[PDB]
Parts: C-alpha cells; structure tokens; sequence
C-alpha cells in the first residue's frame, strides 16, 4: 500500500472473518475526519488466534 | 455481493454423506457447512475430450480426529466447523498413504500441550475422476458486484 | 507498528516461547511509514550468531 | 510465483531487552460519545438518526495494550 | 483378603453408586509399579465414575 504522511492521528482496525481478513482505516478517505473504512481484504485460508 | 466456493476430489462413495443430516467422519472430522448459507453441491466426472484437469493420487479422508493434553490421556475430541478447519488437515498429508494411517504431533502446553492424533483413510479410483464442487452465496459482505 | 499473525505458540531455540509454525502473515511500515507491505509467506529463522 | 527478493549472510546482530524504561503509566481511556476508533457498518450508511447495531466493540474508558518504539544505543554519528 | 488366585485368575469387584477411596488404598499400597492408560494418575480417585 502507498499511504501518505501527515500531523494528524490515526486510527487503524483488524478483524477477520471466513471471507477474508479485513483491515479498516481513517485516512483513505477520512484524513481530517476519523472512522473505519476498509482499506483492505486478505483472502485468507484460515482463521488466526 | 460475493461468492465463495470450494473444489475437491469428491467421489460418488460417499456422495450418501454429503446430507445435511449426514454426520458421518466426510461431515465430522473432514468437512461442514454454514446452514445458515444457502448452497449448492455438484459431483462431476473428466470428459474423455477433457486433459485440462487432472487427477490425485487418489481419494481419502480422516475417519477419526482426537487431540491429546498435556497429560497424554484427557481426549478432546475435534469437529470440524461452519467452514472452519480443525488441525488435523495441518498433520495429515495432501494425500493419505493407506487406510488406517494414524500421525501424532507434537503440542506445545500453553496451547493444552500433548499430541493431535489423527487416523485416516483412502478411497480407490475408477477409470476417470469424479470430483466435487460447493457453491455458496453472499448477500451483504462487500459491493453488490457478481 | 510491524504486525506478525498466525495460530501456532512454540519454544525458540533458547526455549523462549513465541514459535509460529506453517503459512504466516507478517505486515510491515517502511519509508518512514510510506510503504505497509503485507505478506502470508513462510518465515525461515537464521542459525547464525 | 513471487519474488521479495532476499536477505544476507546468515549472522544477525544483537538484541537486548531492558524493558524497565518501557515501563511508564500514559493514562489515556477510549470515549464512546466522543467515538474514539469503532467500526463503521460496512454498507449500511444514515443520516441524523440513531441507530442500534451489533458487532464488534471494545468497552468505555479502558487502558489498552500499551507498548512504544525508541531509538538504540549511539555515540556520536 | 484370602490367598490370591494368579494373573490369569484375575478376580472382578463391581462398584457402582458407592465411595471409592484411593487415598485409603494407594497409602496402605506399596506402590512399586504404576502404569496407566486413558485417565490421568490424578484424575483416577478425582471424577465421579
Ligand atoms: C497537530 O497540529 C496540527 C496543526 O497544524 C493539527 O492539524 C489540524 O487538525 C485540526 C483538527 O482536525 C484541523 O481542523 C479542521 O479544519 C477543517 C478545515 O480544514 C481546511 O484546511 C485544510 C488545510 O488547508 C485543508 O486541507 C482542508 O481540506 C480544509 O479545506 C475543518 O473543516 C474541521 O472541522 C470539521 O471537522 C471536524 C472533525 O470531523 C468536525 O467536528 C467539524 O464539525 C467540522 O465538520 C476541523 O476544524 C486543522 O485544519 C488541522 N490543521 C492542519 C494544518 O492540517 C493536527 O491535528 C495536530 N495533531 C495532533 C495529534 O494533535
Ligand atoms: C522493495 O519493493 C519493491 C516492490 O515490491 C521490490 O522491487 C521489485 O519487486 C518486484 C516484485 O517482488 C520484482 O518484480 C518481479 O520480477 C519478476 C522477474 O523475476 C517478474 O516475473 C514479476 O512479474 C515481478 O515483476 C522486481 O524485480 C523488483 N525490482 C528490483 C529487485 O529491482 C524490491 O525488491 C523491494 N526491495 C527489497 C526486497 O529489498
Ligand atoms: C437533523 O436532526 C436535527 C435534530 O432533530 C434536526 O433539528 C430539528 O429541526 C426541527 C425543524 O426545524 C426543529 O423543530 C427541532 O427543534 C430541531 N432539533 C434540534 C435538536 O436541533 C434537523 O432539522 C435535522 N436535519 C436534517 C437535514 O434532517
Ligand atoms: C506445519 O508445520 C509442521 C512443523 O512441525 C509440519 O509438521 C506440518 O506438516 C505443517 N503443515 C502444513 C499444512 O504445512
């Protein structure tokens, strides 16, 4: 991923589920704002404990 | 929104387990569905004008999972799940060597300890392959696009 | 903050626990936080000094 | 397939721990009315209502798992 | 009690709804051997059977 840098913090967030892992964040579209947009989705096999 | 599948060397044996209602050891200890998914299963077999896909060695499953503790002798037994994998496809090779294969491996104690046991077992093939196919759908996961 | 998952617990080769076995995802910052590679690979550990 | 090129010789360098720095009380709790990093429905967009939902949450005002970076030994350049 | 028949003479004693106590027997029992299978030498006078 190409994520730029800024002043401003930043909130992240990681789950999984049987379609995939889904990883959320602020700055893709919220970069003055805050909330969790998912950014990206691994296609995984298995579950992770 | 999505759909998910899984392809497999699922022969006509025991196609009489692929019932929900089965729960023999394909329904037990190899594979189970999500029923609060609607589904589709479908068994095919190679077209002789067909050298596209292949074959396996031949087919198998596990006819018994059980996991030891630390203490050797207190048994768990191990289901699968809803589209979910216990581990002993993690033990259990790609293709099974015999009928009555049993492999142990190690586990460490902060994970209950002891050794994941698992005894498997094969099924022949006739002259061409039948394989098997499960469809699943998927309504609100992500984008509306398929 | 650099991200390793997976579903295995195992002793190092001091005995320190923390070994993950089979197929693993290891997520990584780089270029000052630019980059946020991702991989689900097969980690191998050194047996160097 | 893939590449991810690769790495050095096989000798790696030292590693020390001396997390009794890393020890330190930040206090700093999680708001819910003031929405500090919950999870958004992922289709489900409204508009000046309120709206109940299940899903996955933390608690209100917790601690957290607090770690932090830092920089090594130097001398100089 | 009586003279012990030998180990193809194995003589059976049933229990059912009673109080086993191994506490009272393994202390008066000159345990030189011990081997076992399928219920932990802790759990042998630990669960109801
Ligand atoms: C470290 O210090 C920097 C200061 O440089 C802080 O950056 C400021 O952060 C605040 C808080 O978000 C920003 O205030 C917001 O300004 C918006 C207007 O921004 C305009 O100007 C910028 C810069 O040119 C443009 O990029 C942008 O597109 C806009 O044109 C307001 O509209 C905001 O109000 C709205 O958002 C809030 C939050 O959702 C709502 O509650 C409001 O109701 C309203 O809808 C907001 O006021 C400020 O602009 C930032 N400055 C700069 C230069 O970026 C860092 O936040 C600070 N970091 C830490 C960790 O303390
Ligand atoms: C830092 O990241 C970059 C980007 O991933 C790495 O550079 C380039 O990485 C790609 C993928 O790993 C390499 O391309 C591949 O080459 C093969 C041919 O072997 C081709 O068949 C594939 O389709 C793909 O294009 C590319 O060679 C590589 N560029 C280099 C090495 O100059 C870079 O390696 C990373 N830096 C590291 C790992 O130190
Ligand atoms: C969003 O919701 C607020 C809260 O109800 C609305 O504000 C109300 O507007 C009505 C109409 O003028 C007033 O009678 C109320 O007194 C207002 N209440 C408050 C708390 O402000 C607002 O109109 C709504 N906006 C939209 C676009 O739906
Ligand atoms: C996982 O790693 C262990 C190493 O102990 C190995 O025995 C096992 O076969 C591996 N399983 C898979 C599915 O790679």
């Amino acid at each position: 991923y190409n994520i730029t840098e800024d002043e401003i913090l930043e909130w992240f967030g990681i789950t999984q589920t049987a379609q995939g892992v889904h990883l959320f964040s602020s700055r893709y579209v919220d970069l003055y704002g805050g909330n969790m947009f998912q950014f990206a989705t691994l296609p995984v096999y298995d579950t992770i404990k | 929104s999505s759909l998910i599948l899984d392809y497999f060397s699922y022969p006509l044996s025991m196609k009489s387990d692929l019932s929900v209602s089965s729960a023999g050891p394909i329904s037990q200890f190899n594979y189970k569905q999500s029923f609060s998914n609607p589904t589709c299963l479908i068994l095919a077999t190679v077209p002789h004008n067909l050298t596209t896909i292949t074959k396996p060695l031949k087919y198998s499953y596990i006819n018994k999972c059980s996991r030891l503790l630390s203490d050797d002798r207190t048994e768990v037994p191990q289901l699968v799940n809803a589209n979910q994998y216990s581990p002993c496809v993690s033990i259990v090779p790609s293709t099974v060597w015999e009928d009555g294969d049993y492999y142990r491996k190690q586990l460490s104690p902060l994970e209950g300890g002891g050794w994941l046991v698992a005894s498997g077992s094969t099924v022949a093939m006739t002259e061409q392959l039948q394989m098997g196919f499960g469809i699943t759908v998927q309504y609100g996961t992500d984008t509306n696009s398929v | 903050p650099a991200f390793m998952l997976g579903s295995s617990v195992g002793n190092f080769s001091d005995g320190k626990m923390g070994r993950f076995f089979n197929h693993t995802l290891v997520l990584l910052p780089d270029g000052c936080g630019t980059l946020l590679r991702a991989f689900y690979c097969i980690l191998e550990p050194r047996s160097g000094n | 397939v893939d590449v991810g090129p690769d790495s050095v010789k096989s000798a790696c360098i030292e590693v020390d721990i001396q997390q009794t720095f890393f020890d330190k009380t930040w206090p700093r709790p999680i708001d819910v009315s003031k929405a500090d990093g919950i999870i958004y429905p992922q289709g489900r967009t409204y508009s000046n209502i309120t709206i109940t939902y299940q899903g996955l949450f933390p608690y209100q005002g917790d601690h957290g798992d607090m770690y932090v970076y830092s920089a090594g030994h130097a001398t100089g350049t | 009690s009586g003279t012990p028949p030998q180990v193809y003479n194995f003589k059976r004693l049933v229990f059912t709804n009673c109080n086993y106590n191994l506490t009272k027997l393994l202390s008066l029992f000159s345990v030189n051997d011990f081997t076992c299978s399928q219920i932990s030498p802790a759990a042998i006078a630990s669960n109801c059977y």
